[PDB]
């Protein structure tokens, strides 16, 4: 089957755009998602609830 | 043969793509975050009660001012609520009420409502007339549609259980661009805060990262058991975090191309229907069919809190821009603030 | 002595009524699901039988122990309004249960479309409340201002009348008979209705014997309902008739208090026939379990 | 009352929207909801017209009840994914075709298309989502299945069969067999009707299964059952 | 096109009455509500009533209250202003306006053209309008302020103060709907600003269309009160 072998190469042709990728080291991400965590800390309001007087849902 | 020699090829590059992605676990993500404080319980009230649908409700979605709300029910009706003072600003009939989706557009000019009819109407909220009227209606898809986000004013994203998404030119009714290559139905979508790269699940068990405007799948996530229901974005945009059927979330970095870490617990055997994270990107919030939200630490996989009181399937939930509160919408026919 | 029996026997009967109403309470409160017009009546007939059981019978009990009442004339008028206002409510409570129950076979599409509704059911509850109070209320109350009052010796409670059967006759005949007449109608179409549907499906098996099993339970059920009510009421309705128009002679003693102690115990009652067969409603028991 | 001339015109405004939410409410709850369901060709198309790519609705009024039918056939998609959303339908309208004992699916000429309806049948009946709902099934195309059975008997689909070549055994037979497929006969119930391209009494037969299934919700939602 | 043509006026004899009607085309007339506004040959703008969509919701000015009856009909489209001991004060030209209410929206935002009406023979809030002609020259800025005596912010954030403009010959049009809102359709020049009870217009790079009187009025609550009217000219 003619469509067969094409839908095998359009996976292979998939793969290889999917396998070359500059991957960055797992420790540096996870150090990037503390420290983006650690910057807005104080600007969430749902981990440090605001005063009454600042909650328009109070 | 062809095929042999093709189906051993797919075989080498997966191969190469899971020993690259092996080669740079140098440490899991719960070995780095030991250190860090834990947030300590989480503890949220409901401060608003939003009645007036008649039926279940499938979706909901916050307006960008953080006020607004737009609810989808299938008792036919899109409902504009007012946040603060709970009053409805419009009630929009649908032709088809079998509607699983919904959205609100940045600009807050229009809503989007689809389902089991295929189609993707666009409403204007601001006319001359006084009414809100079916602005276009969007067909094209040949299968029922499952999530819908507006990328601007005269784009909007669709995916669909006929295994694609679809990005629309509004204006010309078109569709622009065709993403294909899943293998099941595609379940949800999330924009990316840049709205150059989308991520979408699908019913296979797995999530692919699209480059909106090249129309190319740039990246495969694996690792769900199960259906994925839905998917939800890390803010700083390069992680996101994704909900199925076997009862877990997890979360996968864009950079590293693999899952830093997995959210579950022995008591919790139920699906999960709904993710979204806080502003800082902290807490992870899911809701489950067992009738309620959990918060959980996304930097420690600790259960910080528990969101109680609805009576049925917890099928929506949302954060606001601000970041104030919490809404949540089930299939008992209320939306809940929280704070 | 022998009061030790007597007295406890009350006890028993003062905690049956607190206990099993208090519990169907609990229910609706407990459970969320509990919310149809039905369940509705059904809470305002716990709510009847609970009041009997904690008010009127506590404060009965010193005057059949001692035969006299203390504070007369000051808690005899309050005490008799609201016994008179809870055995009317119970009985017109059995009657929109009853009515409901028709409703539902015979109108059934309308009905489907609006057992929701929370404000009809509190209208009807009013309404019964409102007419049981009417019923009597006023009779006790405004009597002894128009003939004079007096006729109670010491501080016995008991309405001037039971002496003049005209108003026993016209009181009970709107208070019992015609009730017990609906409920009879109102169960009988139920079954009759019953019945034909299902021979119409069976001119149309275990489950063949599934349906005719669920029938026959229906009509035990149905039997039951309107045997109680009318053997609990009717004696004391009639003995107190037959005693007025005596004008105190003819019945002893002792089948009097009988006759009257019967009616509490339909209150007691109650919760176990209408709540206990609700399937809603033994969900909800479950759940507190 | 701490409220502007604003606040109070857009207060007025969502009592007004209320009203009419609760209105049509009310309108659509005295509407009969049917979920219609079947193997491809199987004579749906010739229910339709009788009683008469996404979903597709009809509404047809008999007898003062308002019929609104949904058939949710062309959704080649997850069944698992939206099956959910016709949770509360009060009934399931399920159509066999009789012929289909003697065909075979296109797709695969070795499975025989009365067995693909038997497994749709036991999928719906015994799904999670339609515990307590009831099922009308209806067996069409029954005159060509009486020209057919003379000359191909069952035993090419039932090899146990062992009655006479006659529609009346057959048909009894098939009937026995769909309704075997019930595995919570405590709850549900099935109702059979045989019917070809020239019926009738096809409206009133629903009906009549309708408001069976209407009165028994009513009675045990009201006790008694 | 929105479209709403008063009818009815002319000239009526003191003590009598007439009915003024107001025709509504091309918009959801019954989700609106109306107001009849009147500007006498004083050319000051006057509220006269107002009914709520829905016929919930009545008010009339004092001046009027008693006299006059407003009233709706949604099938027919129209509504009606019933004028009955007509005195002399009554001669204007009255307007039609439609109003609606929700967040975010823009009330007072489509005049109707007037009816000439001719008749032979302490808590209001008050706002003022010291100005009452500037000379203007194309190209330039020019600034238009308002007073009130009351403090127009509320305790929910807006400040209810609304700025029209009528040109000569011509119903009013909205420019501003809340303090710093600008109306649909209105050229971005026009830009408004103030704090609780001094309010200011600003309009840069004057164009000939732009001339006319701008009047300043409040909805903080009714009676509805206009300014007096500055007039630009040149
Ligand atoms: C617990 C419930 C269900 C049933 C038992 C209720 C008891 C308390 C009732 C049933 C019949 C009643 C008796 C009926 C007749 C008389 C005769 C009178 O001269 C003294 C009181 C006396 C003796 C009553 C006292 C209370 C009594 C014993
Ligand atoms: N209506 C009669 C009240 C009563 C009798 N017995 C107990 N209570």
């Amino acid at each position: 089957n003619t469509a067969s072998i094409a839908q095998a190469r359009k996976l292979v042709e998939q793969l290889k755009m999917e396998a070359n990728i500059d991957r960055i080291k797992v420790s540096k991400a996870a150090a990037d998602l503390m420290a983006y965590c650690e910057a807005h800390a104080k600007e969430d309001p749902l981990l440090t609830p605001v005063p009454a007087s600042e909650n328009p849902f109070r | 043969s062809e095929l042999d020699q093709l189906r051993q090829e797919a075989e080498q590059l997966k191969n190469q793509i899971r020993d690259a992605r092996k080669a740079c676990a140098d440490a899991t993500l719960s070995q780095i975050t030991n250190n860090i404080d834990p947030v300590g319980r989480i503890q949220m009230r409901t401060r608003r009660t939003l009645r007036g649908h008649l039926a279940k409700i499938y979706a909901m979605h916050w307006g960008t001012d953080s006020r607004l709300l737009v609810s989808a029910s299938q008792d036919g009706k899109l409902i504009i609520w007012d946040s603060y003072t709970t009053n409805k600003v419009h009630a929009i009939p649908l032709r088809s009420s079998w509607v699983m989706t919904c959205a609100y557009a940045p600009s807050g000019n229009y809503v989007a409502c689809g389902g089991l009819d295929n189609i993707c109407s666009i409403y204007n909220l601001k006319t001359r007339e006084g009414n809100v009227r079916v602005s276009r209606e969007l067909a094209g898809h040949t299968g029922y549609l499952s999530c819908c986000r507006f990328l601007d004013d005269n784009q909007i994203v669709t995916s669909s259980g006929d295994t694609t998404c679809a990005l629309w030119d509004i204006e010309t009714g078109q569709q622009t661009t065709t993403f294909t290559g899943h293998t099941g139905d595609v379940m949800s979508l999330s924009l990316a805060p840049d709205t150059r790269l989308f991520v979408s699940g699908a019913c296979d068990a797995s999530a692919k990262l699209w480059d909106v405007r090249e129309g190319m799948c740039r990246q495969t996530f694996t690792g769900h058991e199960s259906d994925i229901n839905a998917i939800c974005f890390f803010p700083n945009g390069n992680a996101f975090a994704t909900g199925s059927d076997d009862a877990t979330c997890r979360l996968f970095d864009l950079r590293a191309d693999q899952e830093l870490m997995t959210y579950s617990h022995d008591n919790i055997i139920c699906g999960i229907t709904s993710v979204s994270f806080s502003k800082s990107g902290r807490l992870l919030l899911a809701g489950y069919d067992d009738f309620n939200c959990n918060v959980w630490d996304a930097l420690k996989a600790d259960r910080a809190g528990v969101l109680a009181g609805h009576d049925n399937r917890v099928s929506c939930l949302g954060v606001t821009d601000d970041g104030m509160a919490v809404a949540t919408g089930s299939w008992d026919s209320f939306l809940k603030i929280w704070n | 002595a022998w009061t030790a029996v007597l007295a406890a026997l009350m006890a028993l009967l003062i905690v049956a009524t607190v206990l099993g109403n208090a519990l169907v309470m609990l229910a609706f409160v407990a459970d969320s699901s509990l919310r149809t017009q039905n369940n509705f009546f059904l809470l305002n007939l716990a709510i009847s039988d609970f009041l009997v059981g904690a008010f009127c019978i506590p404060l009965y009990v010193p005057y059949v122990l001692t035969g006299r009442w203390t504070f007369g004339r000051g808690l005899c008028k309050l005490w008799l309004v609201v016994d008179y206002l809870l055995c009317t409510s119970s009985a017109f409570n059995i009657v929109l249960i009853s009515y409901d129950r028709f409703l539902s076979v015979t109108r059934a599409v309308s009905y489907r479309a609006q057992q929701g509704d929370t404000r009809r059911a509190v209208r009807k509850m009013l309404l019964v409340w409102v007419l049981a109070f009417l019923l009597y209320g006023p009779a006790i109350l405004s009597w002894e201002y128009l003939s004079g009052g007096s006729s109670i010796p010491e501080g016995h409670c008991y309405a001037e009348f039971f002496y003049n059967w005209y108003f026993l006759i016209t009181a009970s005949t709107l208070e019992f008979f015609t009730p017990f007449l609906s409920v009879t109608f109102f169960n009988l179409s139920i079954y009759l209705n019953i019945q034909r549907r299902t021979r119409l499906r069976l001119d149309g098996s275990f489950t063949q014997r599934f349906r005719l099993s669920r029938d026959r339970k229906v009509a035990k059920s149905l039997a039951v309902i309107v045997s109680i009510f009318g053997l609990c009421w009717a004696p004391y309705t009639l003995l107190m008739i037959i005693r007025a128009a005596c004008h105190g002679h003819c019945v002893p003693d002792y089948w009097y208090e009988t006759s009257f102690w019967l009616l509490w115990a339909n209150s007691a009652v109650n919760p176990v026939l209408y709540p206990l067969c609700h399937h809603s409603f033994r969900r909800a028991f479950t759940k507190l379990l | 009352c701490t409220l502007s001339a604003e606040d109070k015109a857009a207060v007025e405004r969502s009592k007004m929207i209320d009203r009419n939410l609760r209105e049509d409410g009310e309108k659509a709850a005295r509407e009969v909801k049917l979920l219609l369901l079947g193997a491809g060709e199987s004579g749906k198309n010739t229910i339709v017209k009788q009683m008469k790519t996404g979903i597709v609705e009809t509404h047809f009024t008999f007898k003062d009840l308002h019929f609104k039918m949904f058939d949710v056939g062309a959704q080649r998609s997850e069944r698992k994914k939206w099956i959910h959303c016709f949770e509360g339908v009060t009934a399931i309208i399920f159509c066999v075709a009789l012929s289909d004992y003697d065909l075979v699916l296109a797709e695969d000429e070795e499975m025989n298309r009365m067995h693909a309806s038997m497994k749709l049948f036991d999928s719906i009946c015994n799904n999670k989502w339609f515990t307590d709902t009831s099922i009308i099934l209806f067996l069409n195309k029954k005159d060509l299945f009486e020209e057919k059975i003379k000359k191909s008997p069952l035993t090419i689909c039932y090899p146990e069969y062992a009655g006479s070549n006659t529609y009346e055994e057959a048909a009894a037979y098939i009937q026995c067999q769909f309704e075997d497929l019930n595995k919570r006969k405590d709850t549900k119930e099935i109702y059979t009707h045989f019917t070809c391209s020239t019926d009738t009494k096809n409206v009133q037969f629903v009906f009549d299964a309708v408001t069976d299934v209407i009165i028994k919700n009513n009675l045990k939602d009201c006790g008694l059952f | 096109d929105v479209q709403l043509v008063e009818s009815g006026g002319g000239l009526v004899q003191p003590g009598g009455s007439r009915k003024l009607s107001c025709s509504a085309s091309g918009f959801a007339f019954s989700s609106f509500g109306m107001h009849w506004v009147r500007q006498a040959p004083e050319k000051g703008l006057e509220w006269v009533a107002y009914i709520s969509s829905g016929s919930g919701t009545i008010y009339y000015a004092d001046t009027v209250k008693g006299r006059f009856t407003i009233s709706r009909d949604d099938p027919k489209n129209t509504l009606f202003l019933q004028m009955t001991s007509l005195r002399s004060e009554d001669t204007a030209m009255y307007y039609c306006v439609r109003s609606i209410y929700y967040y975010g929206s823009s009330p007072f935002d489509f005049w109707g053209q007037g009816t000439t009406l001719t008749v032979s023979s302490g808590s209001d809030i008050v706002m003022t309008q010291a100005t009452s002609s500037v000379p203007v020259t194309p190209g330039e800025s020019v600034s238009i302020s308002c007073r009130s005596s009351k403090s127009l912010l509320h305790s929910n954030g807006n400040t209810y103060l609304y700025w029209f403009l009528q040109r000569p010959g011509q119903s009013p049009q909205l420019l501003i709907y809340r303090m710093s809102n600008l109306a649909s359709g209105v050229p971005d020049r026009f830009s408004g600003s103030g704090s609780g009870t001094a309010f200011t217009l600003t309009i840069s790079r004057l164009e000939a269309e732009d001339v006319g009187v701008y009047y300043c009025m409040q909805h903080l609550e009714y009676p509805l009160t206009f300014g007096a009217g500055t007039k630009l000219e040149l």
